[PDB]
């Protein structure tokens, strides 16, 4: 039989052993990295994705006012002054390709200011 | 009741109906091979093994028949272009018929083993319960596999009593089925030495015979029997699935990189032969040899075989397809009809210019022409208003040597630009796009499709090994943990050794 | 259960369910063979990979 | 029998602050070397000779731009053993040639094997079902498909992801421009599994926390819970009614609920892994043929599908010469695709 | 010859609703690619 | 009453010892001029 | 639009065969006691 | 006409889209942030050309 | 608890700090000198700011052969004058 | 010696302030020398 | 190479100091487990 | 013949054997000294 | 036919929602 029939809707007793789960997960890492309090475990489960998606929403919301991501284009320079490319500069090349092609007939002046 | 994902567990303790299910699965697979071969035979065009080989036509099982020596049809044609041959019974059709009849026999055997499931052979003589001695079954089956392995290499591949196997030259021009002698030295482990394939089967087969006799005569040690649960048939499932995905990864890789058992005349070229210009270098070497011996430019290129040139074309590169672009390659660029000849581009100053070839990564690619030093000398501009390298500005012409355009020269910019767009694909061909209503978009070859399927399956079977291995080693808690699990065994400090109640 | 002629012939081949060798048995010999097999796979992998390069072994189609 | 094997078994399974086990013999050296090699390389090692890139703190990069970069495309799929034919036992050349990338990738692969063996090992000793190990198959499938199979399908390790923050961003953008990976339905299933997994995480935790029974007097409700208590700490009955009335349907079976939470993210990661196996071979879902046939013949037909391909074409042409230096792409200004003005 | 290993099979209503939803959504997703 | 050198001791120091060394190296890098 | 004509029957059998599988299983569960 | 340049983008199934390419297309750049209910258009045909439905949804 | 002395015990004992007020600064200083003496550059083969390019060259010294990659790098290094 | 002499809240404060000093030095470095764009 | 002993001397002067303060306790720990 | 890379393969093999050897040698010794009480 | 196919599948899903909500297995406390 499916193990799901071992739980009955509305039963008073918990259907799993949280001491066993803590005893397992505590040894997978170490004892004090594991939750034994179901209430704080479930608070954590709520808080982590909610807080994170708040910040994602605030990202879009603040880039709406053009406070943009970190710009390290040509941040590393050698002793003479040659640009030493980093992965940030490779990202910039790809962004440029998107910039110059998007809405290809909509701009008449050299800067895309909105 | 049983949940839907468990219905087949009713066979675990029923060896006779387990054999019936295995018989029925074997009938289905044999039936698929027969009907796949018939469908392939009803669509295959045998008329041009040079520019329309089987791997251009979406053929999947036909190359596997040819690999082991089946090359001809009862209708009188052969995949190497011969006519009027008598293949005997073991034509493509005879092979497909034999698989169909085997499928029907196995179907009838399945019915018998399903009905008469309660055979005394499946009962333990002491206890009378259903029971299979899996340690001894392995030795028996391993012994049979050893014999088959050995006989395949010793008689079939050597041609001692059998056809041999498909072998070719390094450029896939002259393939045919040939007897192959085993290679006994270190080059036998070279994936491109076919003699290594013969020696592997002779020597692995003998080892399998010896190993089989051992697992027949020597019982498992108690400590391994307990550790691996050798009374539990699901332990064989878990380890067998592990062997099977190991093998699937190996056949996927050797199909992608190539080896002696995946020839390009049966499955198409590899992507790496385009990456390294493998064919273009041989083409240029032959043309250089001709020029060195006094031949003209037109004689040098007219001597290149069409088959060699056709390999030097990105449309036959298996890395150019798409997941949902279905069908044979002929459905994309069309049915190849003729080599147009080698395009040679020159500018108004008479310098030879070379089109930059398309890398496999790029769905589209600009048209750029350099001198022999890699200096950009012409291109097809995007923005015209500050063009400096336009074909019109640079006086670019194209001349053809070899093929159907041999001796011709074109000077009008739009025609010259048309040929230069084709030149990014390598050698240039005339295609029939009408017969199949080809759409002009590249598709992958059987090498691509084989590789994709077997890599995906190997990865999924990894999950299968994990699941059934988990079920074997944790059978006692499959339906839950013990209700009387004391906190002491799961809390810290009570036992010196985790899980060991004798260390309290 | 049902006896058949073929079943009677095959009976001895399915009669030793559960029979084991005491203790560790041939486990050490098995370990040696597994170790040899690991070295073997390592060699053929590194030959294919061009990490191990042997005289007269040319990992290329140019080996026909 | 209490031979050396059983004695060693005893010591390896002592209940100490960090459990070891047999699996730890594989897990700890490989996990430690993989991590140490990433820290070593992002602090001290360049990517100048393989990529033309600075990539370490020593060169002036920051936490976002350091990486351990893939080897050069000319190495192919070489294992790049320290004692192999490329580095020939020279530690400095080995670093300059990209040896740390295979080092990290391979020790990492065996470390992950070791971690999953540890989940099996500890589960067997404690007496629980090994579903945590089964769920960990999804991260392994992702790592193996993205860091091993994908480059093995391609020309060389060069095109695997580099181990760095901005390096991974470049990988995302490469996959849009060249593979049109947002269009791939296997990626779409992965997104649904990841976003639905996050959804389930938030909604399960929020529901439990807002259907608690009052089991104490304090305004901080965390204290009113005892790990050994028999009773459920929140009301499944009230939770079920609320969601039935808010959303139409609700869980009623708590075992099904938590299995479903295992199932959704795990399955999605497995689906995305299958798509990447396709991209190893350039078996993309790049185009819709019907759209292209109409658009080729009808210059007034335009969809968001045709708009995005123009973007991919920009990415390819503008990033390829710098991103693939071994190719020696020279694209004159006049060939670069550009809209008006920009 | 009554075989003693047979078991009844079940699929409850909730599982039917979940299964139909999976199938229909998978079809809604993949149909565009089938048509191409 | 307590041991000093345990497995936890080893685990702590294999991580902590190089971490302090690396922090000193990275601190020095902040004064490097091109 | 020039779609692939097999798409219709491919989509139709994709829906119908597995949905029918589930309907058979469900209905014979209901008809049980 | 999403970008206000008289270059209409097709979003609906009946005008050549599938499930993956189809969209309700944003309202015209010429409208900017102006409020565009049905009753500010001279006709439904105008409203549809200019992306009126996006705002309503 | 699994037998080890508690961490709060250890890090509030005078003896812990007597030992680690030497060993922590000493490792920090060893890491400093590894960079400040230039040794880190030569161990790992990382270019100094004046060693990415020759004075006039603008080409990357990119490795292009598998089995001569070591000689290619050594050659590129000689070419820095 | 006596495993509990130095109050833990002092330990945490001193360790906290050292983290702040070392992370500040790293942000200072983003504006000077290598990687500063100057 | 002088730089190798200038970088290792602070390391080895730290490992030497922790021995003078822990030797009367480490001898007591190893003799106890024997 | 013994190519330079066959030599490398042997050096790689003997290195791993040494690493594994010392690991198990230390482990067996430690387990023989700090035995569990039953 | 493609359009009909897409709308048909969508319409089945909406019908599925109706039955899943109003003709569900009723949850029963025990
Ligand atoms: C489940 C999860 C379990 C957990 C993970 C476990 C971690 C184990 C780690 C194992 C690592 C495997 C390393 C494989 C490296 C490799 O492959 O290296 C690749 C080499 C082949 O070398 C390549 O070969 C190519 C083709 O060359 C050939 O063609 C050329 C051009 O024509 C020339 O002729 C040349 O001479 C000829 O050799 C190019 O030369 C490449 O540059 C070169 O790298 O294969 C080989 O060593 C061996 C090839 C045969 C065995 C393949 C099986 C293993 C890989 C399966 C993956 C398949 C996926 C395919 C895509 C999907
Ligand atoms: C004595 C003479 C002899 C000769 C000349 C051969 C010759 C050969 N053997 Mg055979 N062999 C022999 C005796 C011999 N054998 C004996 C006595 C046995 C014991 C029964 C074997 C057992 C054996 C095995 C198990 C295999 C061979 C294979 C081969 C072929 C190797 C070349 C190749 O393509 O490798 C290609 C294969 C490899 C280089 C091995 C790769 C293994 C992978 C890397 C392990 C990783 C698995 C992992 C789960 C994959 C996932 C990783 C990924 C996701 C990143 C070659 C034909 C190989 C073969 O058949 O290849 C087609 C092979 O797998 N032999
Ligand atoms: C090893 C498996 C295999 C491989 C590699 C091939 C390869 C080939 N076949 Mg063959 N074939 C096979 C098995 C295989 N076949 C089987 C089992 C049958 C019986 C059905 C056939 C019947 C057949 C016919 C009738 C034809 C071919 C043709 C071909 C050629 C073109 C393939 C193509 O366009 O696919 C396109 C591939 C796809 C569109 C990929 C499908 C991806 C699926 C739908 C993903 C599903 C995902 C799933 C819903 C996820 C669920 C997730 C959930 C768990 C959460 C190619 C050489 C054609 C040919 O050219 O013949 C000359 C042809 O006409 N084959
Ligand atoms: C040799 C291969 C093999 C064999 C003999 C088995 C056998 C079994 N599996 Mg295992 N399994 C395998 C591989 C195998 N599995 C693989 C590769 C995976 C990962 C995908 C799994 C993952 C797995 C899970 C998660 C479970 C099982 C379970 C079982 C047991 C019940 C199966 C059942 O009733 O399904 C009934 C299936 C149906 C009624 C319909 C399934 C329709 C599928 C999904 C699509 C159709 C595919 C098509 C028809 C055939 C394609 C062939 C393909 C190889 C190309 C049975 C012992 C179950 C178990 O342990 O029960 C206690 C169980 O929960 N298996
Ligand atoms: C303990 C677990 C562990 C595992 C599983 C690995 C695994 C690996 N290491 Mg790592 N490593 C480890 C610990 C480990 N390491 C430790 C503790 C160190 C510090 C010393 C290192 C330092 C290190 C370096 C510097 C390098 C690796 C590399 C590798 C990779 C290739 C190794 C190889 O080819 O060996 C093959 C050796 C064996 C398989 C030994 C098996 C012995 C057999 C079974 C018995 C027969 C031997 C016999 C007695 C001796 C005969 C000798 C004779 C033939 C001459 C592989 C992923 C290489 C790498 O990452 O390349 C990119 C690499 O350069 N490791
Ligand atoms: C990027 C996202 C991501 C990260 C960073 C991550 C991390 C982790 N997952 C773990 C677990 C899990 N993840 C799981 C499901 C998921 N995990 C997911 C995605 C992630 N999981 C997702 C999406 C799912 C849903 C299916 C489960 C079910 C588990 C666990 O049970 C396990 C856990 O314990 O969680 C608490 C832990 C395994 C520890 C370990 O193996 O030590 C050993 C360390 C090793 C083996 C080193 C590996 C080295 C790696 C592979 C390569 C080198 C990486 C560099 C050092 C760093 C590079 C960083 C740059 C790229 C910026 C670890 C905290
Ligand atoms: C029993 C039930 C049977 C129906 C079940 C449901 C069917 C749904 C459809 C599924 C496949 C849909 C194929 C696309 C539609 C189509 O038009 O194809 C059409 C193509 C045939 O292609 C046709 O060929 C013709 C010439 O012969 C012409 O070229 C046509 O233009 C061309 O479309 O179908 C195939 O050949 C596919 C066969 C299978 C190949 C499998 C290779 C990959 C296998 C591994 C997959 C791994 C995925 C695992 C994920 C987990
Ligand atoms: C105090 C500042 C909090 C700011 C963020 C909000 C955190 C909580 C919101 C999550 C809501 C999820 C759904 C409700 C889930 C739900 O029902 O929660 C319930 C949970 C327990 O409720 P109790 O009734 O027991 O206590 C709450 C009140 O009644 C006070 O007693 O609430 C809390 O624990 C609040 C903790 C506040 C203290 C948080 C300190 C801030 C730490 C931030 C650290 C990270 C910073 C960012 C780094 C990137
Ligand atoms: C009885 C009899 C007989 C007959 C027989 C016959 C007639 C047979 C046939 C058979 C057959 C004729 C078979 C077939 C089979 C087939 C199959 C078995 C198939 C399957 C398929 C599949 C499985 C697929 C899948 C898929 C899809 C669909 C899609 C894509 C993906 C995939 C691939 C997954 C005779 C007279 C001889 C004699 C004796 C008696
Ligand atoms: C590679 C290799 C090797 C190895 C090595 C090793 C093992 C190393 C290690 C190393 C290490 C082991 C290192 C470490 C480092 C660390 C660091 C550098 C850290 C830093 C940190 C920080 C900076 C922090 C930050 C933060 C966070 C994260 C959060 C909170 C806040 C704060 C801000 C605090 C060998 C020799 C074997 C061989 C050769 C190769
Ligand atoms: C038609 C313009 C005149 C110049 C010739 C164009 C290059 S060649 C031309 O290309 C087509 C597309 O591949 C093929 O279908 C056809 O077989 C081939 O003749
Ligand atoms: C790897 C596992 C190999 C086990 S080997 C096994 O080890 C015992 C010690 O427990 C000995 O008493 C026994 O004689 C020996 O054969
Ligand atoms: O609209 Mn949509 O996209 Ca925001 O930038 Mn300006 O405008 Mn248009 O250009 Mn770029
Ligand atoms: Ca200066
Ligand atoms: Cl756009
Ligand atoms: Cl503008
Ligand atoms: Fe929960
Ligand atoms: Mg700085």
């Amino acid at each position: 039989e499916s193990a799901n029939y071992g739980y009955k809707f509305g039963q008073e007793e918990e259907t799993y052993n949280i001491v066993a789960a803590h005893g397992y997960f505590g040894r997978l890492i170490f004892q004090y990295a594991s939750f034994n309090n179901s209430r704080s475990l479930h608070f954590f489960l709520a808080a982590w994705p909610v807080v994170g998606v708040w910040f994602a929403a605030l990202g879009i919301s603040t880039m709406a006012f053009n406070l943009n991501g970190f710009n390290f284009n040509h941040s590393v320079i050698d002793a003479k002054g040659n640009v030493i490319n980093t992965w940030a500069d490779i990202i910039n090349r790809a962004n440029l390709g998107m910039e110059v092609m998007h809405e290809r007939n909509a701009h008449n002046f050299p800067l895309d200011l909105a | 009741g049983l949940p839907w994902y468990r219905v087949h567990t009713v066979l675990i303790n029923d060896p006779g109906r387990l054999i019936a299910a295995h018989l029925m699965h074997t009938a289905l697979v044999a039936g698929w091979a027969g009907s796949m071969a018939l469908y392939e035979l009803a669509t295959f065009d045998p008329s041009d093994p040079v520019l329309n080989p089987m791997w251009r036509q979406g053929m999947f099982v036909l190359p596997f028949m040819a690999r082991l020596g089946v090359t001809g049809s009862w209708s009188g044609w052969s995949i190497t272009g011969e006519t009027g041959i008598d293949p005997g019974f073991w034509s493509f059709e005879g092979v497909a018929l034999a698989h169909i009849v085997l499928s029907g026999l196995l179907f009838l055997a399945a019915c018998w083993h399903w009905v008469y499931w309660d055979l005394e052979l499946f009962r333990d003589p002491r206890t009378g319960e259903p029971a299979l001695d899996l340690p001894k079954m392995f030795g028996i089956h391993l012994f049979l596999a050893g014999l088959l392995c050995f006989g395949f290499g010793a008689f079939h591949l050597t041609g001692l009593f059998g056809p041999g196997m498909w072998v070719s030259d390094p450029y896939g021009l002259t393939g045919s089925v040939q007897p192959v002698a085993p290679e006994w030295g270190p080059d036998g482990f070279n994936p491109y030495n076919p003699g290594g394939v013969v020696a592997h089967h002779i020597a692995a087969g003998i080892v399998g015979i010896i190993a089989g006799l051992f697992h027949i005569l020597v019982r498992p040690p108690q400590r391994l029997y307990k550790a691996l649960r050798m009374g539990n048939i699901e332990t064989v499932l878990s380890s067998s699935i592990a062997a099977v995905f190991f093998a699937a990864f190996v056949v996927a890789g050797t199909m992608w990189y190539g080896s002696a058992t995946t020839p390009i005349e049966l499955f198409g070229p590899t992507r790496y032969q385009w990456d390294s210009s493998y064919f273009q270098q041989e083409i240029n070497r032959r043309v250089q040899a001709s020029l060195a011996s006094g031949a003209t430019l037109e004689e040098a290129w007219s001597a290149i075989p069409e088959k060699l040139a056709f390999y030097d074309y990105i449309g036959n590169n298996p890395a150019k397809g798409g997941l949902f672009r279905t069908g044979p390659m002929n459905k994309g660029d069309g049915i190849a009809q003729a080599w147009k000849g080698h395009a040679v581009f020159r500018n108004k100053e008479g310098e030879e210019l070379f089109v930059r070839r398309m890398p496999a990564f790029f769905e589209s690619f600009p048209v750029i022409l350099t001198d022999k030093n890699g200096v950009v000398k012409a291109d097809i501009p995007f923005r015209r208003a500050e063009s400096k390298y336009s074909f019109e500005q640079q006086g670019v012409t194209v001349s053809f040597y070899g093929g159907e355009l041999n001796g011709q020269t074109f000077t009008d910019p739009p025609t010259v630009k048309s040929y230069a767009r084709k030149a990014i694909f390598g050698e240039i061909f005339e295609f029939d796009t009408e017969t199949l209503n080809s759409d002009g978009i590249f598709r992958t070859s059987p090498r691509g499709w084989f590789t994709f399927a077997h890599a995906v399956f190997a990865l999924l079977f990894f999950f299968g090994h994990i699941w059934h291995g988990a079920r074997t080693l944790f059978r006692d808690v499959f339906s839950g943990i013990d209700p009387e699990l004391s906190p002491e065994q799961v809390e810290w400090g009570f036992y010196q050794k985790v899980g060991d109640v004798t260390t309290r | 259960a049902r006896r058949t002629w073929l079943g009677d012939i095959l009976r001895p081949l399915n009669s030793e369910y559960g029979k084991v060798a005491p203790g560790w048995g041939t486990t050490p010999l098995m370990a040696v063979f597994m170790g040899l097999f690991l070295v073997f796979l390592l060699i053929i992998l590194e030959i294919y990979n061009s990490t191990l390069i042997l005289d007269g072994v040319n990992v290329s189609w140019k080996a026909l | 029998e209490r031979g050396w094997f059983d004695i060693l078994d005893d010591w390896l399974k002592r209940d100490r602050f960090v459990f070891v086990g047999w699996s730890g013999i594989l897990l700890f050296p490989c996990a430690y070397l993989a991590l140490g090699g990433w820290l070593t390389g992002t602090t001290f090692v360049t990517s100048w000779y393989t990529h033309g890139l600075a990539s370490s703190y020593l060169e002036g990069c920051n936490f976002l731009t350091v990486a351990v970069s893939t080897p050069a495309n000319s190495m192919g799929h070489s294992l790049l053993l320290l004692w192999g034919p490329e580095a020939q036992g020279d530690f400095t050349r080995w670093c300059q040639l990209g040896g740390l990338w295979t080092f990290i990738a391979l020790h990492g692969a065996f470390g992950l094997i070791g971690f999953m063996l540890r989940q099996f090992e500890i589960a067997r000793l404690v007496g629980v079902r090994p579903y945590n190990a089964i769920a960990f198959s999804a991260p392994i499938a992702v790592f193996v498909s993205v860091f091993l199979i994908y480059p093995l399908g391609q020309s060389s390790w060069f095109f695997a992801p580099s181990f760095g923050v901005a390096a991974i961003f470049r990988f995302l953008l490469f996959f849009q421009g060249f593979h049109n990976w947002t269009l791939n339905p296997f990626h779409m299933m992965g997104v649904a599994g990841v976003l639905g997994g996050a959804l389930l995480c938030a909604i399960h935790g929020a529901t439990v926390e807002n259907t608690l029974f009052q089991d104490g007097e304090g305004a901080s409700t965390f204290r009113a819970f005892n790990p050994t208590q028999a009773e459920e700490t929140y009301s499944m009955v009230t939770a079920n009614r609320f969601w039935s009335q808010i959303f139409g349907i609700a869980f009623s079976n708590k075992r099904w609920l938590h299995f479903f939470m295992l199932f959704v993210p795990v399955t999605g990661l497995w689906m995305s892994a299958i798509g990447v196996v396709g991209l190893a071979l350039n078996l993309r879902s790049y185009d819709f043929i019907s759209q292209e046939i109409r658009a080729a013949e009808d210059p007034e037909f335009e969809t968001f599908y045709t708009k995005n391909l123009l973007l991919n074409e920009g990415i390819r042409a503008w990033m390829a010469p710098q991103d693939q230096p071994h190719e020696n792409f020279v694209f004159p200004e006049e060939v670069l695709p550009r809209g008006n003005a920009l | 010859e009554p075989n003693p290993n047979r078991q009844p099979v079940e699929l409850n209503r909730t599982s039917l609703y979940l299964g139909l939803l999976l199938i229909l959504v998978l079809a809604l997703l993949f149909s565009s690619y089938f048509f191409n | 009453s307590y041991p000093i050198f345990t497995v936890r001791w080893v685990a702590v120091h294999t991580l902590a010892v190089p971490t302090i060394f690396f922090l000193g190296a990275i601190a020095a890098m902040q004064f490097i001029q091109r | 639009m020039e779609v692939n004509q097999l798409g219709l029957i491919a989509t139709a059998l994709f829906v119908l065969v597995p949905s029918v599988f589930l309907i058979i299983l469900y209905v014979q569960t209901e008809s049980q006691q | 006409d999403i970008d206000g340049i008289r270059e209409p983008v097709s979003g609906s199934l009946l005008y050549g889209n599938n499930i993956i390419t189809g969209a309700v297309v944003p309202s015209s750049n010429a409208i900017g942030l102006h409020f565009y209910p049905i009753w500010e258009a001279a006709s439904l045909d105008e409203w549809l050309y200019n992306g009126g439905p996006y705002q309503l949804i | 608890t699994t037998g080890e002395r508690p961490f709060s015990d250890i890090i509030t004992s005078v003896r812990y700090w007597v030992i680690h007020s030497i060993t922590i600064p000493a490792l920090f200083i060893a890491g400093w000198l590894f960079v400040s003496t230039g040794l880190a550059y030569d161990v790992f083969g990382t270019p100094r700011p004046d060693s990415y390019y020759a004075q006039e060259q603008r080409s990357i010294p990119l490795v292009t052969d598998r089995f001569e990659a070591k000689q290619q790098v050594e050659t590129f290094l000689e070419q820095l004058k | 010696s006596e495993g509990g002499r130095i109050p833990l809240w002092i330990v945490a404060t001193v360790a906290g302030m050292g983290v702040i000093v070392i992370v500040g030095l790293f942000f200072y470095g983003a504006y000077a020398g290598l990687g500063s764009s100057l | 190479d002088w730089r190798v002993l200038v970088v290792l001397l602070p390391v080895l002067l730290a490992a030497g100091w922790a021995v003078r303060n822990i030797l009367p306790y480490a001898v007591k720990q190893v003799q106890k487990l024997l | 013949t013994i190519t330079p890379s066959l030599k490398g393969f042997f050096i790689g093999l003997l290195s791993g054997a040494v690493v594994l050897g010392l690991t198990f040698a230390v482990l067996i010794a430690i387990s023989q000294i700090d035995k569990v009480q039953r | 036919m493609e359009t009909i196919t897409y709308v048909f599948i969508f319409a089945c899903i909406i019908a599925l929602f109706f039955f899943a909500i109003f003709f569900r297995e009723p949850p029963r406390i025990t």
